[PDB]
């Protein structure tokens, strides 16, 4: 990379990270959806 | 003719003891004997061709980790597939299973003429070709 | 970009968080909530848009067999910017 | 139609034959079983265990299907006899670790969809 | 056979093969059903299941057969036959070069003759046949479960038997054993629906009923 | 209390074993509506049905006649002895 | 370059996956984008077979040269749409430049 | 007899004289390629993609427009048909943009799949490709036009199906372009059939809009409860959530149309809805809890109360299951109260005959008819593909419509008589003109919405217009077996109510307040707590909190139509039953099952434990409503008009005025439909204009 130098974007990490499995900073999975289904929510007033 | 010496068995045939299949999987499930529908989206009718054999739909649910549509539902994915609705049938009884057959929906041949859209006192005239 | 939530939990580029009572947000205790940090809505409007001398212009995203298919964008509307469905750079008429 | 070529049995008295004679050689072989593979079951609780698969196919009546029940339960007989089987497999009968299922419909309404 | 793309066709095997299936035929009325040839050279001779063992025999002992080796064995299950199983002997000559293949049928409660007697190969096949799709063979030195699990309940080859079985395992630690419990997936198998609703193939469009 | 709350007969709209049943309706039910004015006699039709006449009393109790092979004569008393007699 | 996502959720890369290890729901961005809400890949379930950046239109999809990701729990390879972005943001430099050796045998 | 011998690939067939060569090659089951040709539509014959051979003819001919000839041979597969078609195909897809990755309809395409199969497998074509601009159409329809092949089958659908002449093509040449030509929306009940009959992505359905694709979805066949015609519909789901709706094709109900509350309504489902059993707390709030403590509540009040002090009200989307395990629920406290939200008149015969509320004529029948008399109804948005019928029969049949009600847009020419009910009376004694029409028509019909019924003088209009009936049938020279009185429903649980015995409208309930009130999905806000005695115990059940919810001691939540598999009867009494997409969210349970669960708690257990048993309780009430998509006919017109006349009751003075007279009324008219944020939007749109409904698209 010193004579071919890679191409720079600036979306690219400007600062490498090793492999952080068993650390604080591990990766840990989630669903990244929303709620699909939207519960009704009772009217907070005394009626009748 | 054939000479294996024969037997007589005029019992009904059913299988469900040698199949090895849970109990709740074949008291409990309900079989759809059908021809599909044609996809509207489509004007192919090649799919509508044959009978198949599903399972009722029972409760699918989200992982907990990732969210993914969890089943316990063995016979979810399971689909067969017949040449004729006796054929289909004659399937699931021997394997106990009961099921409610819907006979096949053919399409009505219609009347196309192309000189109509010109018609001279009829309704069927276009306005636009 | 990113926001948080009151409960400080990051919320991602598809709007999702741990809402404030959910118990799964027990996963990142100890840990961390892995969200990327640049918002592709975010970079993609801050292209500046391309002034064409045609009604129809040709988008196939830069680097020619390296980008998305070829496609054509109509140019007559005066009143918006053409926009390519693959890579959402935007092109205007140049009041010909 | 209803000619068709038996498995062993020409009728449900034959077949009804190698049942119990199944019956005995599993009958006989569960000290065996329960001394050999080191299970803590009783001599008693794997001898009701037998007799309990033996009822649930006590409604058949094709000497066909009794027959092929029979061919699988004396290759069963010969796994645990050779020992090919392992105590897994063994005490894969007595479903130890499945929690009791509802039978009734109020407890199975709670818990879910199930019919 | 000057189109690049196209597999060439070799007409004088397809003839040889011919002459040989109603050759075998002739000899053996009592048993064979149908005979036919593929496009791409395959000889297939239809038997009734009483014949396994004449047909197998005559083929391998007879001198101009000679097939002496039995490339496979296996089943094929199709539902909605009422005789859903076929069984399906693939043979070689290695004498004249030739491969040959044998079919029959039969149903969940109908043995099949064993095989072993022409070819010691058939033994395993046999198992894996009665393991996977629950067909009996009679008079087979030792018939047991080749493949699957020791008390696996099922023959999971058959087209209704579920992908993902009835069962699965696990280690459970209060009886310090490996426990079987119904089978629960945390991603269910997604179907997939990809036939075409167009034909595609008009030189096997069936005859409509 | 304890009587009768509906009536529900059944029939097939052609087969012969429903010929009674058919017959009455079209004669005597009028007369018998105008005379039980609250009272919901529910004829449904259905075809190729084993004609029946079902009853239904107080609290769920419920009581079947079959009219299979009737006249219009015996419907008549079989609908005059649940209207009559309440269980 | 501009930093927009390539992928389009065309889901040509789940169908074609043999293993059925990817997961994907799309819906329209704020911009009205096709773009995907769920983009996970289920790594102790994929062959690292290729067959999905084959697939992919758009090259938005790859397997890289990374082979040194080993974890120490099983959670940790079942990546979601963040880890996989990073992961194109970590290693793009070297990714295109392997695709430039390579995209004239494609 | 009339028959011409043709051959199909040197195959004989019979064939009436007038089928066209792509009909011919139907009943050998060879299916001719094609795009602009749809057999519910008229010939077009501008794709040229049925170019087929004739044997010693040498010109090829557009299958779809040419009719056969005696002794023709169709060479489907010859090397000039397949030649013809790859050209087609070449040219198809000149100018069509690379978009199947960003297009909807990849998957299911038939561009695609009849590239695949008829067409080269490359391109030689060396130019730049035309690019046209999109048109904002509504809200529910995308419009990509740059994928258009310009079949012009939205064009001959909006205009022939619809009865609305707003899309055609505009200029001429490689530059003719589908649309409107003016900034303008096509809104109607059907519009939402142009994006399945376009056989491309240039018309799409916005709310599902790159959310699936067509491999992926698992298909239920079910049904429509919309309305009360029972579209055949196909639920795709995906991960156990329903992605999209589509038609099924049934003949003699919907043939391969629905209306765009069915269509796009589904996402009504996913919002406001109850997943969790609910009761009151100490500070009179709705509070969640269980279902051992919810059902436990509800019992106590049950076994404490008894006869007329128990009643319940089933609302318009309950199922046949539902009904009569309530039905006998409520029968085991000996209360009869099972009332119905929507009114049907009580006098004369009532409901004892199954003629008197049903359409006895059938949808089918329709097409048969030679005058129709519609009173007091908006067919258009009460029963969107009935009406579609109608205009199909007055299309093809020249068929003569007239209306007594207000006059409101059928999309079809009518005889608008007028809309005081005193012409009624008219007609029947031969003063109005009409009666002539309708004394010398070979096959009359007769329809009442129910809608006209909800009058306090409907009892009146009823016997009225089955008075008009009887003499045109009895007294005129009608078939022996055409039935000519008509009611038209447009609640998908009434004709099943009716059925059971369910006592139609909630007079009963005000003529006896009752101390406790089962609501079975019952939003209609027809009886409201200022008619109760105060101290009332109302149980809700149901899937969505709307009206109902809020004023209920206890929310039991109930599986919608898409979550259960139940028996529902469409108007003209066929029974058809739904199937399970998705099970109920939370909670919530199947209906029938609540009733049962309650039953048991309250030591009045029901002898049904299974959907196969429930079943056969619904055969001992009806047997009618076990007999799927088969239809009963109905009979003893004469008796139930004998009855009709003894009351006499005094019709009113009020002019007929249908509920619905715009299309903006059309589309939230239900708990679902109100819920939907989709139909939401199509309000907004139709009241308000393009200029704050519409979204920037781009593929
Ligand atoms: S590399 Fe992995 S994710 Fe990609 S297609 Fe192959 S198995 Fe699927
Ligand atoms: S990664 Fe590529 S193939 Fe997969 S959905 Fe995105 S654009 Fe399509
Ligand atoms: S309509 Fe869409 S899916 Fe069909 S060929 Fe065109 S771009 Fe591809
Ligand atoms: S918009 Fe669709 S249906 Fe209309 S002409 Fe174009 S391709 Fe045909
Ligand atoms: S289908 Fe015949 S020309 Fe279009
Ligand atoms: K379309
Ligand atoms: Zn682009």
């Amino acid at each position: 990379p010193t004579v071919k130098p890679p191409t720079a974007r600036k979306f690219i990490w400007t600062n490498h990270k090793f492999n952080l499995s068993g650390t604080p900073q591990q990766y840990v999975p989630y669903s990244t959806t929303r709620k699909k289904i939207q519960e009704w929510v009772p009217p907070s007033t005394p009626y009748k | 003719t054939r000479d294996t010496q024969l037997i007589t068995v005029d019992e009904k045939l059913d299988i469900t003891t040698i199949t090895g299949v849970p109990e709740e999987h074949i008291k409990t499930r309900k079989a759809r004997i059908f021809v599909p529908a044609r996809n509207n989206m489509q004007s192919g009718v090649n799919n509508t061709k044959k009978w198949k054999m599903e399972f009722d739909t029972r409760e699918r649910w989200e992982n907990p980790l990732m969210g993914w549509a969890s089943t316990a539902d063995p016979l979810s994915n399971l689909v067969l597939t017949f040449s004729t609705k006796e054929d289909a049938v004659a399937f699931a009884e021997k394997n106990g299973w009961s099921y409610d057959v819907e006979e096949r929906k053919v399409p009505k041949p219609k009347s196309k003429s192309y000189g109509a859209n010109f018609s001279w006192n009829k309704r069927t005239r276009v306005s636009t070709k | 970009g990113v926001r948080t939530s009151p409960t400080g939990e990051k919320v991602t580029h598809t709007g999702q968080v741990y809402d404030d009572g959910d118990y799964r947000k027990v996963r990142f205790v100890g840990r961390q909530k892995e969200v990327n940090e640049n918002f592709a809505i975010d970079l993609i409007a801050e292209q500046p848009v391309s002034q064409v001398g045609s009604r129809v212009i040709s988008c196939d995203g830069g680097g020619g067999a390296l980008g998305h298919p070829r496609v054509y964008i109509n140019l007559d509307k005066e009143t918006k910017t053409g926009t390519c469905g693959y890579c959402g750079l935007q092109f205007r008429q140049q009041h010909h | 139609s209803t000619s068709v070529k038996p498995i062993f049995s020409r009728d449900m008295n034959e077949a009804k034959r190698r049942v119990r004679e199944l019956y005995r050689a599993w009958y006989r072989e569960v000290p065996n079983t329960v001394h050999l593979f080191q299970l803590d079951i009783s001599v008693k609780q794997g001898r009701d265990k037998v007799r309990e698969m033996f009822k649930k196919n006590a409604h058949i009546t094709d000497p066909r299907v009794v027959d092929l029940l029979v061919i699988k339960g004396k290759m069963e007989l010969e796994e645990t006899i050779k020992v090919w089987k392992q105590r897994t497999h063994v005490m894969r009968f007595f479903h130890e670790t499945e929690a009791p299922r509802p039978k009734d419909f109020l407890s199975k309404f709670y818990v879910g969809h199930d019919p | 056979d000057t189109r690049p793309t196209v597999r060439p066709r070799n007409d004088v095997a397809h003839k040889q093969l011919s002459a040989f299936g109603e050759y075998v035929a002739e000899i053996l009325p009592k048993y064979v059903q149908q005979v036919q040839v593929s496009c791409f050279n395959e000889l297939e001779i239809c038997i009734h299941p009483d014949g396994v063992i004449p047909v197998l025999t005559f083929l391998r002992d007879h001198s101009n057969a000679q097939f002496k080796s039995l490339a496979d064995l296996t089943a094929v299950d199709i539902p909605t036959r009422q005789n859903r199983f076929e069984i399906v002997y693939n043979l070689l000559s290695l004498r004249f070069n030739s491969r040959i293949r044998v079919k029959t049928y039969t149903d969940e409660l109908t043995p099949i003759e064993s095989s072993v007697p022409v070819y010691k190969a058939a033994n395993w096949y046999e198992r894996e046949i009665w393991d996977m799709f629950g067909v009996f063979f009679a008079n087979h030195p030792d018939l047991r479960r080749i493949l699957t699990d020791y008390g696996f309940e099922g023959h999971p080859f058959r087209k209704d038997f579920p992908l993902s079985g009835y069962v699965e395992l696990r280690y459970d630690d209060e009886v310090k054993r490996v426990v079987a419990e119904p089978v629960e997936l945390a991603q269910e198998f997604r179907k997939f629906d990809l036939n075409s609703p167009w034909e595609a193939f008009p030189a096997y469009r069936q005859p409509p009923e | 209390k304890l009587g009768l709350r509906e009536i529900r007969i059944h029939l097939c709209q052609r087969s012969p074993g429903s010929q009674g049943v058919r017959d009455f309706i079209e004669k005597r039910y009028v007369e018998l509506k105008k005379a039980n004015p609250d009272l919901p006699i529910l004829i449904r039709e259905c075809s190729d049905v084993q004609p029946k006449l079902w009853a239904r009393y107080a609290f769920g109790q419920e009581k079947n006649v079959s009219l299979n092979n009737f006249s219009a004569d015996q419907v008549t008393r079989a609908l005059e002895n649940v209207l009559s007699s309440k269980a | 370059p501009s930093g927009e996502e390539r992928c389009i959720a065309c889901k040509l890369c789940e169908a074609v996956c043999p293993a059925q290890a990817i997961t994907i729901e799309a819906e329209p961005r704020a911009d009205g984008s096709r773009r995907t809400t769920r983009y996970d890949i289920d790594m102790t379930k994929c062959i690292y077979c290729g067959f999905c950046q084959e697939a992919c239109p758009v090259d938005a999809i790859v397997e890289g040269p990374n082979f040194e990701f080993s974890t120490e729990t099983h959670e940790e390879l079942l990546y979601n749409k963040e880890k996989l972005l990073n992961n194109g943001d970590k290693w793009e430099a070297e990714i295109a430049a392997n695709i430039q050796a390579d995209y004239l045998y494609r | 007899s009339n028959l011409i011998e043709v051959f199909v690939d040197g195959q004989s067939v019979m064939v009436e004289p007038g089928t066209t060569v792509l009909q011919a090659c139907e009943k050998v089951g060879m299916q001719i390629p094609r795009f602009c040709y749809h057999e519910r539509l008229s010939v077009a014959g501008n794709c040229r993609m049925c170019l087929v051979e004739i044997e010693k003819a040498p010109k090829v001919v557009a299958a779809c427009a040419m009719p056969v000839m005696k002794g023709w041979n169709i060479l489907t597969n010859s090397e000039k048909t397949k030649k013809a078609r790859e050209g087609v195909m070449e040219f198809l897809l000149a100018n069509h943009p690379l978009d199947c990755p960003i297009c909807d309809q990849g998957g299911e395409c038939d561009l695609q799949d009849q590239s695949m199969m008829f067409g080269s497998d490359r391109s030689r074509f060396l130019e730049g490709k035309r690019a046209v601009e999109d048109k904002n159409i509504g809200p529910l329809v995308k419009t990509i036009m740059t994928r258009c092949i310009q079949c012009t089958r939205c064009i001959r659908f909006a205009s022939e199906i619809a009865g609305v002449d707003d899309l055609g093509t505009t200029g001429r040449g490689n530059d003719m372009q589908v649309g409107t030509y003016i900034e303008k929306m096509f809104m109607s009940e059907l519009s939402g059939n142009i994006i399945d009959i376009c056989p491309v992505g240039a018309l799409t359905s916005k709310p599902y809009a790159f959310t699936a694709r067509p491999w992926e979805t698992r298909k239920t066949e079910s049904i429509d409860v919309m309305d009360a015609v029972g579209s055949n519909i196909v639920v795709s789901t995906r991960t156990g959530e329903v992605m999209r709706i589509l038609p099924r094709m049934h003949e003699d109900i919907n043939e391969e149309w629905i209306s765009d509350k069915t269509r796009f309504a589904y996402d009504g489902l996913k919002r406001q809805r109850l997943t969790e059993p609910m009761v009151r707390n100490e500070k009179g709030l709705l509070t969640h809890t269980t279902w051992e403590d919810a059902l436990s509540r509800v019992a106590g009040m049950l076994q404490s109360f008894q006869g007329n002090d128990v009643a319940a009200i089933a609302g318009g989307l309950v199922d046949a299951e539902a009904l009569i395990a309530l039905k006998d629920l409520l029968n085991r406290v000996d209360s009869d109260t099972l009332c119905t939200e929507e009114v049907f008149p009580t006098a004369g015969a009532g409901t004892d005959l199954r003629s008197n509320y049903l359409l006895n004529t059938t949808i089918a029948g329709v097409e048969e008819a030679d005058v129709v008399l519609l009173v007091g109804t908006n067919p258009r948005f009460e029963a969107p593909l009935f009406n579609a019928r109608i205009r199909k029969s007055w299309l093809h049949n020249d068929l003569k419509v007239a209306l007594i009600g207000s006059p409101v847009d059928l999309t079809y020419r009518y005889d608008h008589l007028g809309d005081s009910p005193k012409i009624l009376q008219d007609i029947a004694s031969g003063s109005h003109p009409f009666s002539q029409v309708l004394q010398e028509a070979k096959k009359p019909m007769v329809i009442l919405g129910s809608s006209a019924l909800q009058r306090n003088d409907g009892a009146a209009i009823l016997a009225a217009v089955s008075n008009i009936a009887q003499k045109i049938r009895t007294s005129s020279g009608v078939t022996g077996d055409w039935k000519v009185m008509n009611i038209l429903h447009r609640i998908a649980s009434q004709v099943a109510a009716l059925d059971l015995g369910y006592k139609p409208g909630v007079e009963a309930i005000q003529k006896n307040p009752p101390k406790m009130l089962f609501l079975l999905g019952a939003d209609g806000g027809c009886i409201t707590r200022q008619d109760l005695p105060k101290d009332c115990f109302i149980v809700y059940q149901g899937h969505h909190g709307d009206v109902g919810a809020p004023i209920a001691d206890v929310i039991l939540p109930g599986a919608a139509y898409t979550e259960k598999s139940a028996t529902y009867v469409n108007t003209e009494g066929r029974a058809q039953q739904t199937k399970v997409a998705v099970t109920p969210p939370g909670l919530a349970r199947e209906d029938w099952k609540i009733i049962r669960a309650l039953s048991e708690i309250a030591g009045m257990t029901l002898p049904y434990d299974t959907l196969d048993q429930v079943r056969n309780r619904l055969e001992e009430v009806s047997p009618n409503l076990v007999r799927y998509d088969d239809v009963e006919g109905a009979n003893y017109f004469q008796q139930a008009s004998e009855l009709s006349k003894l009351v006499n009751q005094q019709l009113l003075a009020d002019p007929l005025v249908p509920p619905q007279l715009t299309i903006k009324d059309f589309y939230m008219t239900d708990s679902i439909s109100r819920a939907s944020q989709t139909m939401a939007k199509c309000v907004k749109a139709v009241t308000e204009g393009a200029h704050a409904v519409e979204e920037p698209s781009i593929c």
